[PDB]
């Protein structure tokens, strides 16, 4: 996601506004992100009790 | 040549034992990230065209191709704990079955555009 985001940013001018292809991005590493901190949660508990 | 390599390159995974999780992971991801890389620096030379051209589809089929081997590991990953008779089985047919198809898929390709 970083390395397509940069090789994204090479490419427009330097524009305040969020864009249609930058909120698509935003998203989509927000998806990543958030899967990558549920297996962070999932492995928090898993010690505990494994049904959760 | 290097995407045709990088296509080989993912095909290797297969000859990794299936109980390598880390592996075989490591090895499909990096071969996405490549991928993904060469994919943008090829783009470049051509203009900002909307319809496909026959290099721009030929980087997306490879781009298909790793990523099909990656899930293909995935869903043997997944099966092996649900049922090892069919996940025993999977490794042996990909190996006959990826490189085949892409030597029938380079065989179309090829003789498709050159006889334009
Ligand atoms: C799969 C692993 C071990 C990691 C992951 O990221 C890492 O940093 C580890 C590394 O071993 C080294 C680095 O090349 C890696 C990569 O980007 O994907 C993978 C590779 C191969």
């Amino acid at each position: 996601m970083t390395t397509i985001n940069t090789h994204l940013r090479e490419t427009l001018p330097k524009i305040p506004y969020v864009k249609a292809i930058d909120m698509y991005l935003m998203g989509c590493f927000v998806f990543v992100f958030m899967a990558l901190l549920e297996y962070a949660l999932v492995n928090y508990i898993f010690f505990s009790q494994p049904a959760r | 040549i290097p995407c045709t390599l990088i296509v080989v390159l993912s095909w290797v995974s297969f000859w990794i034992n299936k109980d390598a999780v880390p592996a075989r992971t490591s090895l499909g991801i990096t071969t996405v990230l490549t991928m993904t890389t060469l994919s943008t620096i090829a783009r470049k030379s051509l203009p900002k065209v909307s319809y496909v051209t026959a290099m721009d589809l030929f980087v997306s089929v490879c781009f298909i191709f790793v990523f099909s081997a990656l899930v293909e590991y995935g869903t043997l990953h997944y099966f092996v704990s649900s049922q090892p008779a069919r996940a025993a089985k999977m490794d042996s047919y990909a190996r006959i079955f990826f490189p085949t198809a892409f030597c029938l898929f380079n065989l179309v390709y090829w003789v498709s555009y050159l006889y334009l």
